[PDB]
């Protein structure tokens, strides 16, 4: 039975990620269920904190409700009480936590979805998760789910070297899911996402010199396209 | 050339073909396809060596370009449309009728067999130069590194090796090649995918057989036994281990009735040289295998001896010289590898240590057969069954039945042994007899043999016996176990021993043994016990002289350990070797051991003492008794030496488990003749056969005199109570012979049980108004096993005087052990119904009515009625029923008496119990009747006057009407209507209990 | 090497061969098997002889004909073998043990093999018999038991002789049996033994020789049993049923009790089947389930085989003249139906539908007998169906699934007693209207019905203008008094009418099967978009395939206009991912047929798939699924994909105009998911030219291959169903034309592949519309070199 979910998993939209020296990358597909869908309005790539993001694999809604019931554990359980934000490490403790109780609850199935969470605390560094429906989490330098899963895991050993600038690693999961997707390939069928250096560009306010702003960066249609070029 | 035939249009081989203009056309096309399809795969692994998609749908484009030649095979089973064979065969084959089909299936049936005759052309053939290097490219293929890739394409060149020549050859010249390549290039993910390759059942089967290669694949294999990092050497030491699984060699010459080639055999003069000739080929191709098996496990002990120390895979050469120095059909027996075999020894380790002794047995069970097949390797396959020291023995000699008998009570001048199951004898003589000859000698064997045996007991030193043994108890402690292989391992060092290549003496397993015994540990007292069973299986192997220390040394140990002072732990072990012993040994091969356990200073008579102790035998006497079971069993002694008397249970209840075994060792009927046993069969009452196992008469005397010495005891308890009961010995004997009962009527004792039934065993059990709290005092359900023999191996003759002891005119006799016959009778009914003969069906059915009826007890009018259903189920026939339905009828029907007086009857008339009971039974045993029976109506109506009335009657005549309401349930939105009567109404009262108003 | 050539032996038993050849092979396989000392393929050495003995190989028998021919065979070197598995003394040398798979797996062969080579024991060698019992019975011991009893049932000889018969050693069977209790690792011996025994005299008895050296072995009573013997067999296989559950496949144990039965001595014995039957009554009741209910089923079909198959062995006797009082009269016919009806009914309304398929596939064993009982059968499964079919079982599934499927288990049978028939236009077109969307089981068993109603009747009309006509007036207002009938206690036999007003009936009833296609037809295209899948999509295939071929041509010809005009104009192929198959195939199944109805229906699908193309369809790319814009060109795809293939020589017209649409499908569309589609017109195109097939499969030929118009049950049991002028096939052979423009595509289809793919190795590693192109040229490539197999040479490599 969390046998089953995982296979709602292994088919539905690839996604990745690849952690680096300087900086982690997570991105998938956004596969339009039509031309007449303006797909700039659902978002594979959600922001849980401003120093980590997700993506999924699967069924589209359950990763939603996840994602929201993500983001209000982040303060609950954490901001609510230290003052700061939650490290990657323990955020993701306390999504498996979330998702392994759907699983031994009784009169609910599990989650279609396994995901990919990436991000940086200030003591832990950078790190990128994963987490499947079975409430298991594992950590890794990267990887892929879906169903290019086989062939870009592949290609991901191929390529990586732990001495990757996050720039080699936004050109490799590039290539990744050149080979893989299924519909058209530009910035308004990619969807990526970044945490890299703090920007202050986005914090929305200058005053306080403690706070320097999120990590966590959405490239835009126009970046990816630019990027797609010198490819 | 060709007999497939399938309307080819080019004409079939006529080479009407090869002069066409359109056949040259065809063929120049597929060529040009071919190298073309070359020319996309080099253009794409130079160019999108990263890419899943392109390289599936060429490798497809591969697998037809390959296959679909002469057929079509991919498409080949679609749903298409045409109707499916196998399909409209279902619908219309009947069976046991030859073709009753439409034309439409004809049809099919007839396409289906041109479609098989077109897949029957064999396609295999010879590599085609193009052909070569587009199997060459599906190799680099299946070499890749993506799963998406590698996968397909291994699927892809098999399908390919189904096609082509000795393909295989070109496929391993490719692959540890470029294996050897991955590994001197580090740890390659090429490396975990040639790896996958070597695991296809069409590769991993011709690698059994790839002689040439395999030499240098199993140290490719070994050097690849480090994860230096993967998945692999995982996978390595699957293969090598499925490796020493296969392989072997057959020198032996097919024993073969040379009428398995003669008829045969053409006109041909000599032009059959050329069968001498292959004979000859097919014999030094072997010969030079053979020798490659030889060097590989020399170029292995090399890497053994002279590797410091790899590890743990040491195992795989141990695992396989093992299934080689010890093959035949040649190997010859090297002495540097039991060297090497037994020096490993070192590593002390528990999987390693196991298997030494596992390979060191085999390894001279394989010498050892060499002497006594004198070299004639041939002679194990030949069922004259050679081995000098075998001996066959002519049963029919009138006078043989009493050798046998008095041979087998002989201990000290033994002529014969039956190691093993001792199968002739038994039902009768007449056989030729397979037997062992005493003193058995050890033969002699060539030099190259002896110097091997010779380089063990070099070996066996008092330290290496002492290192060996202890591990095998250590990696014990965990699981208890015995395993043969232990023993059978003892014996061996024992021929070693006294055949002269050890120079132990005994006299060093004597200690080795006494060692073992701590009364504390249980995995090292096993070691002790597996020992002794060793030195018993070791007079296939000389000396008189040490068979009289060992047999010596038996009676002394035996004390120390069974004579007082034994736990559930030695229990546990000894009461093992009792079954399992006197059946690989004949136990003759001892004086002293057999002669240990019946001598039985074990068994106590009354209690104001302790009486004393235990099963401190009886439980291990029965075990060997049994695992014998016809020789050596004269118990003279025995049986005037049982109890019966003893004031425990543990005895009480043991005692009678042996008598049970001692009396299934006297009632085989060993005949004479299978001639004069078979005139016995057929002159027999039952037109069946004998009584298989009778208890012989001497026998039959004994058992009735225990019962008739407990009918003399009966004063015993002429008025005691429960706990001045249990304290008689009028109770001690019962509750023995009570135990034994249980243990007969339990598995093949059955025939030997009935002839006591009539007189004996059932006027006993119950003895249960001999006290019915006694019985829950010690615990005893007589009740559930008198019941319990309803069911079984009775015999037609056996049947009269049984249903004659039930339905007793005695009967009147008992009480309320009445509810008890009377459900042995319905018991009995189940399991002899259909062979009982209308006189005995009646019987019965007049005695189960006749209490209906008895006076006193109401407990039984019930129990009676409920049994007359089980009757009448069977009892479709008309007339013997509806006279029933009358004969009940006739006490109630009508208005016969006014109200008032039906009240006062209901609750006292045993006469109208009876009859309302029965005739209630009547319609409870017609549960179904898919449509209803009229009679059944016009009868509950004549029952439901009565249920209308409270008493005792009403009340049983309530039971019926409700118990039928009930189980016509579903079929009741129907049955309504076969009740005209609005004495559906009359139906409705019926059940009540205290929840309802 | 021998393993191959012992294969292509197997090869040629296809053709035939000269017994005295046989009576050389059997000897050389016989001995082969029993080799010892190598590798040895065993299973197929015992299987050749297995082969080559055959007793029923297309109803000629060889092992008569190799013992009239002169074929002997050696006893001692198999018993030699087999006693190998015997207690050897010294532990130390015992090869085989059973218990241990593959030891006791060899054992089981050898046994195998024995019984096959147990008539080629010399009847002559007078001692042979006795010399080899008063052996293995010097052996039994209880550690024997297990290990000699099986030989004894494989290895000896049924022999009888003046002085010692086989059935000489009875007495001693059941003095074994008889003294343990019920145990099925004894038992299935005895049975075994007495039966196949039983069964030899009951077959030696009859027409050929009378005798092998003793007729001096009575029959009577039962069989050749004692009247103990007998009695004790029946309270053993109660006790099986009703207590102790001991028996395997019973086919075996059910031998001794059908080959006891005395056609004339019949009586006391049936007197002792009906005690077992009625003891056995309440365990097969729906719903008394328990450790019983198989070997009951398992039992009452088992013993129905093995009754009808000696009937059926016997009446190929008396075709043979012999008559022989032993023989099974029509009044056993009769009895035995009298008492396995309840019985049969119970056990059909199980609770498990497997325990119920067996008690009602003995239906149709019992009506081949042909009882005068027949009626009594035909009576309850045609009320539980009428009943069903009018909703009077809506509150119990199973009643409802079940007297469906005792329907369907005797369709055959109804189409010929020629009151029944009648029903089968009425109860047909019921099942169609009630093929449910909801209820895939249900619809499962009724095309079961469907099916088996078409595959044994012509969809004709048989009315010869005869005014009077009509379905109600003549077929409707008889039915139902015949059922009426029926339903009040009434039997058949009671049912009284006219053999004219029964003929009206039976013509006016075959009207109806225009406008219930119609309603079938509206039921497929319901059908193509529900989540039935796969093992009932084909099977519904099958009846839209099989009722074409038992169709007229004035029927056919209307179903084609009916099929053609839905196809085109309709509201469902909506939801999701739709079954073409449903549709598609159907239409090939036409075309098959009738050629002639191609140059148009092709013509139709190019001018709408042109059409979908030049209007965005498959335009949007992507893996993994199709698009739902597309579903419409992927249905007109499928249908010419699946109507080529089954256009033949008809395509020749057309061709040039296929080709270069083909051409135009190729430049013009690419989408990975539609090229594995598309790439497939090239393959049924040239499969079609080429391939050698067959292409008629009419229940009855031409419209006019006149058997008459007593023309129902299919000729399955008219000896004239098998004479080659009925059986006068159509086969497609490819034409000296046809092969022609086979190879006029294969280059011109070859090289627009290779051009647009050499083209494009001016490389855009990019593009992905790239990697799109080249896999479409390389499956069209692919598709190219299939279908257009047939006309390759696996040898010319050689030449």
């Amino acid at each position: 039975q969390i046998d089953y979910a995982l296979t709602a998993v292994k088919q539905g939209v690839t996604s990745l990620g690849i952690k680096a020296t300087n900086g982690v990358v997570i991105a998938t597909e956004k596969k339009s269920s039509s031309p007449l869908a303006m797909s700039e309005t659902l978002s594979k790539v959600s922001l849980l904190t401003p120093d980590i993001g997700a993506v999924y694999s699967g069924m589209g809604p359950d990763y939603r409700v996840l994602v929201d019931k993500s983001r209000k554990v982040a303060h609950t359980s954490y901001k609510r009480i230290y003052g700061e934000y939650p490290p990657t490490k323990l955020l993701v403790s306390e999504v498996a936590k979330i998702m392994q109780e759907a699983t031994q609850s009784g009169g609910v199935r599990p989650f279609g979805v396994s995901l990919l969470i990436a991000g940086h605390d200030e003591f832990n560094g950078f790190s990128l998760y994963q987490v499947d429906p079975s409430g298991s989490y594992f950590p890794w330098k990267a990887t892929a789910i879906g169903k290019g899963s086989v062939a870009a895991k592949t290609f991901l050993e191929k390529r990586w070297n732990d001495e990757l600038e996050l720039e080699d690693a936004i050109h490799i999961a590039l290539l990744t899911l050149k080979e893989s997707v299924e519909g058209e390939f530009n910035g308004d069928t990619i969807e990526l996402a970044i945490i890299g250096d703090e920007n202050p560009d986005l914090l929305g306010y200058t005053g306080i010199p403690t706070d320097k702003g999120p990590r966590f960066r959405k490239l835009t249609s126009q970046e990816i396209n630019d990027r797609l070029e010198a490819l | 050339l060709d007999i497939y035939t399938c309307n080819y249009y080019f004409g079939n081989t006529t080479e009407e073909k090869l002069q066409n203009p359109n056949y040259l056309n065809v063929h120049r096309v597929r060529a040009r396809i071919g190298h073309f399809f070359h020319k996309l795969y080099v253009f794409l692994s130079t160019n999108f060596e990263n890419n899943t998609n392109m390289f599936q749908i060429l490798l497809h484009g591969l697998k037809v370009w390959f296959t679909d030649l002469g057929q079509e095979t991919v498409f080949n089973e679609d749903p298409n449309a045409f109707i499916d064979v196998d399909f409209l065969e279902n619908v219309q084959s009947l069976s046991h009728v030859n073709e009753p089909f439409t034309r439409t299936n004809f049809a099919i049936r007839a396409n289906s067999l041109h479609q098989s005759r077109v897949l029957l052309h064999s396609t295999n053939r010879k590599a085609s130069k193009l052909e070569n290097l587009l199997l060459v490219d599906i190799i680099q293929l299946a070499t890749s590194l993506y799963p998406d890739i590698y996968k397909p394409a291994q699927g892809t060149l098999v399908h390919c090796m189904k096609q082509l020549v000795g393909s295989y050859g070109v496929v391993i010249n490719k692959i540890i090649p470029s294996l050897e390549k991955a590994i001197k290039d580090h740890d390659y993910m090429k490396i975990q995918v040639i790896l996958n390759v070597l695991l296809i059942k069409k590769i991993h089967r011709k690698l059994m057989t790839d002689y040439k290669d395999i030499g240098r694949l199993i140290f490719l294999l070994i050097e690849c036994c480090r994860v230096n990092e993967l998945e692999i050497g995982m996978y390595a030491d699957k293969i090598l281990t499925d490796i020493v699984i296969g392989i072997k060699i057959p020198s032996s010459v097919c024993v073969i009735s040379d009428q398995a080639f003669l008829p045969l055999a053409p006109p041909d003069g000599t032009i059959n040289l050329q069968v001498e000739a292959v004979k000859l080929a097919k014999k030094k191709k072997r010969e030079y295998y053979l020798s490659l098996l030889v060097d590989l496990q020399d170029k292995l002990l090399d890497k053994l001896d002279n590797e410091k120390d790899m590890g743990w895979k040491i195992r795989m050469f141990i695992l396989r010289f093992v299934t080689q120095i010890q093959s035949n059909l040649e190997s010859k027996p090297d002495k540097r590898a039991v060297f090497s075999i037994i020096s490993q020894i070192s590593t002390k380790h528990p999987e390693i240590i196991h298997l030494v002794v596992k390979s060191l047995l085999s390894t001279c069970n394989k010498i050892i057969s060499l002497s006594d097949y004198e070299y004639d390797i041939t002679r194990a396959y030949k069922n004259e069954f050679n081995p000098s020291f075998v001996e066959i023995l002519d049963t029919s000699t009138t006078s043989f039945p009493k050798t046998f008998t008095e041979e087998m009570n002989n201990f000290d001048n033994p002529k014969y042994f039956i190691d093993l199951r001792a199968y002739v004898g038994w039902l009768c003589w007449g056989r030729l007899m397979y037997v062992m000859s005493p003193k058995a000698l050890k033969l002699n064997l060539r030099e190259n043999e002896l110097e091997v045996l010779k380089t063990a007991g070099h070996l066996l030193t008092r330290e290496f016996l002492r290192d060996v043994t202890m591990n095998l108890v250590q990696d014990n402690e965990t699981r208890g176990v015995f395993s043969s292989g232990n023993v059978s391992f003892f014996s061996l060092v024992i021929l070693l021993i006294s055949s002269g290549f050890c120079e132990l003496n005994m006299s060093d397993l004597f200690e080795l043994c006494e060692s073992y015994y701590n009364k504390d540990d249980k995995a090292s007292m096993i070691m002790s016990v597996e020992i002794v069973a060793g030195l018993v299986c070791g007079s296939k192997f000389m000396s008189v002289s040490d068979l009289d220390k060992r047999d010596t040394f038996i009676e002394n140990f035996l004390a120390k350990c069974l004579d007082y002072e034994l736990n559930h732990d030695a229990f546990e072990i000894w009461s093992t070797l009792a079954w399992w012993l006197p059946a690989v040994v004949d136990l003759r091969r001892s004086k002293t051991f057999f002669c240990h356990f019946i001598n039985a200073d074990g068994m106590f008579d009354r209690e104001s003492d302790a009486a004393t102790h235990q099963t401190s035998k009886i439980y291990m006497l029965r075990s060997i008794l049994m695992s014998m079971e016809f020789r050596a069993p004269d118990v003279g002694k025995l049986f005037d030496e049982l109890v019966f008397d003893h004031p425990y249970d543990q005895v009480r209840q043991a005692v009678a488990k042996l008598l049970t075994t001692l009396v299934q060792n006297q009632s085989n009927p060993s005949i004479s003749d299978p001639t004069t046993l078979l005139e016995a069969e057929r002159n027999d009452p039952d037109g069946l056969g004998l009584p298989l196992k009778s208890v012989p008469e001497k026998v039959d005397a004994y058992i009735k005199k225990q019962f008739e010495i407990i009918k003399n005891l009966e004063d015993s308890v002429v008025g005691l109570n429960p706990q001045q009961f249990i304290k008689t010995d009028y109770f001690y004997r019962t509750s023995t012979i009570f135990y034994w009962i249980k243990e007969m009527a339990r598995g093949p004792n059955k025939v030997l049980l009935v002839p006591y039934l009539v007189d004996y065993v059932l006027p006993f059990l119950i003895g249960l108004v001999k006290h019915k709290d006694v019985c829950a005092l010690a615990s005893l359900d007589p009740v559930r096993l008198y019941a319990g023999l309803g069911y079984m191996p009775i015999r037609k003759n056996h049947v009269a005087a049984i249903v004659d002891y039930v339905c007793s005119s005695n009967v009147a006799l008992s009480s309320n052990q009445t509810k008890l016959q009377l459900a042995f009778i319905q018991h009995f009914l189940s399991a002899e119904l259909l062979q009982l003969t209308e006189e005995e069906k009646n019987k019965i059915l007049e005695f189960v009515v006749s209490n209906l009826y008895n006076e006193q007890f109401v407990e039984v009018r019930v129990r009676a009625a409920s049994i007359l259903s089980d009757i009448v189920h069977n009892w479709k026939e008309e007339q013997p029923l509806l006279s029933l339905i009358e004969r009940f009828a006739k006490g109630l029907d009508v208005n016969k008496y006014t109200s008032k007086e039906r009240q006062k009857l209901s609750k006292t008339d045993i006469k109208i119990h009876g009859n309302v009971l029965g005739l209630g039974a009547i319609i409870s045993a017609f549960p179904y009747v898919f449509p209803l029976p009229p009679w059944i109506p016009k009868n509950l109506s004549n029952l439901s006057s009565w249920a209308r009335t409270s008493g005792m009657t009403g009340n049983a005549a309530k039971n019926t009407i409700s118990e039928f309401k009930k189980v016509r349930a579903d079929t009741w939105k129907f049955d309504r209507a076969s009740f005209n009567t609005e004495e559906l109404e009359d139906l409705e009262g019926v059940l009540w209990r205290s929840y309802y108003a | 090497n021998v393993n191959h050539w012992t294969n292509e032996l197997k090869n040629c038993l296809h053709f035939d061969f000269p017994v005295a050849l046989r009576k050389s092979l059997a000897t050389v396989y016989y001995y082969l098997s029993l080799v010892q000392g190598q590798k040895v393929y065993r299973q197929m050495h015992v299987d050749m002889f297995e082969r080559l003995v055959s007793l029923d190989d297309d109803r000629t028998q060889f092992t008569e004909l190799l013992q009239k021919q002169g074929l002997l065979l050696d006893h001692q070197i198999m018993l030699n073998f087999l006693c190998e598995f015997l207690p050897y003394p010294d532990p130390d040398y015992a090869r085989y043990e059973l218990s241990s798979k593959e030891d006791l797996q060899l054992f089981r062969l050898l046994l195998k093999h024995a019984h096959n080579a147990k008539p080629f024991f010399d009847k002559s060698k007078e001692s042979l018999l006795v010399d080899t019992m008063n052996f293995l019975l010097s052996s039994l011991a209880p550690s024997t038991m297990m290990a000699v009893m099986p030989i004894v049932t494989s290895v000896v000889p049924y022999h009888y002789h003046i002085h010692s018969k086989i059935i000489d050693y009875f007495p001693f069977c059941y003095s074994i049996w008889s003294s343990v209790s019920a145990n099925v690792a004894i038992d299935t011996h005895m049975y075994d033994f007495v039966g196949s025994i039983s069964k030899d005299v009951h077959n030696k008895i009859l027409s050929s020789e009378h005798e092998k050296d003793v007729v001096g072995v009575e029959f009577g009573e039962f069989g050749i049993f004692t009247d103990d013997q007998m009695t004790f067999m029946f309270n053993r296989l109660q006790g099986h049923l009703r207590t102790d559950g001991q028996i395997h496949s019973y086919s075996r144990t059910v031998k001794p009790f059908v080959y006891a039965i005395n056609g004339s001595k019949k009586d006391r014995f049936f007197e002792k089947l009906v005690s077992l039957a009625k003891a056995i009554e309440t365990f097969i009741h729906p719903s008394n389930n328990g450790f019983w209910t198989k070997p009951n089923a398992k039992f009452v079909h088992a013993f129905i085989k093995s009754y009808h198959g000696r009937v059926k062995y016997e009446e190929d006797i008396c075709a043979r003249g012999v008559t022989n009082g032993i023989c099974l009269t029509s009044f056993c016919h009769e009895e035995i139906v009298e008492i396995f009806l309840n019985i049969i009914s119970l056990g059909s309304q199980n609770k498990n539908p497997d325990i119920a398929n067996y008690y009602i596939s003995c239906f149709a064993y019992l009506l081949e007998l042909d009882p005068s009982n027949a009626y009594l059968i035909y009576d309850k499964i045609l009320i539980d169906l009428y009943d069903t079919l009018a909703d009077q079982f809506i509150n119990s599934r199973h009643r409802i699934i079940s007297s469906l499927k005792q329907f369907t288990r005797v369709i055959r049978f109804i189409v010929m007693d020629k009151l029944y028939r009648v029903h089968i236009t009425n109860v047909l077109s019921m099942l169609v209207s009630k093929l449910d969307m909801n209820d895939t089981n249900l619809t499962s068993n009724l095309i079961n019905g469907i099916v088996s109603i078409a595959a044994f009747i012509p969809i004709q009309d048989l009315t010869g203008e005869d005014d009077y006509i009509s379905f109600e007036s003549d077929t409707l207002p008889l039915v139902q008094q015949h059922f009426y009938h029926i339903k009040c206690g009434e039997s058949s036999k009671t049912f009284r009418v006219d053999d004219e007003l029964l003929n009206n009936a039976f013509k006016a009833s075959t009207t109806v099967f225009q406008s219930m296609l119609k309603v079938y037809v509206e039921k497929i295209f319901q059908l193509v978009d529900v989540d039935l899948e796969d093992s009932l999509v084909t099977k519904i295939n099958q009846t839209t395939m099989i009722l074409q071929e038992s169709m007229d041509d004035k029927i056919f010809n209307y179903f084609a206009s009916l099929l053609n005009r839905n196809f085109w104009s309709n509201d469902s192929f909506k939801e999701k991912d739709p079954n073409y198959e449903l549709v598609t195939i159907p239409l090939a199944a036409l075309v098959r047929r009738n050629n002639g109805l191609s140059k148009e229906l092709v013509r139709t699908l190019l001018f709408h798939i042109k059409e979908q193309i030049k209007r965005g369809a498959g335009s949007v790319r992507s893996t993994s699924e199709i698009q739902q814009r597309d579903v419409k060109l992927v249905l007109y795809l499928t249908a010419l994909n699946d109507v080529l293939r089954n256009c033949h020589e008809s395509l020749l017209e057309y061709s040039d105009e296929l080709i270069t649409f083909m051409k135009y499908l190729y430049d013009n569309v690419t989408n990975p998911p539609l090229d594995v589609i598309t790439s497939i017109v090239i393959h049924s195109a040239l499969a079609t030219l080429c391939t050698t097939e067959i292409t008629d499969c009419r229940l009855f030929p031409e419209d006019s291959k006149i058997p008459e118009k007593d023309r129902w049950g299919g000729l399955q049991f008219d000896p004239r169903r098998f004479d080659k002028q009925h059986l006068s096939f159509q086969w497609h052979v490819p034409s000296s034309d046809e092969i022609t423009l086979s190879i006029s595509i294969l280059e011109s289809l070859s090289e627009y592949c290779i051009n647009n793919v050499e083209e494009l190795m001016k490389a855009p590693r990019h593009d992905s519309e790239y990697g799109d192109m080249i896999q479409k040229y390389v499956l069209v490539m692919t598709h190219t070199l299939s279908g257009s197999s047939l006309l390759f040479d696996p040898d010319f490599n050689k030449y």
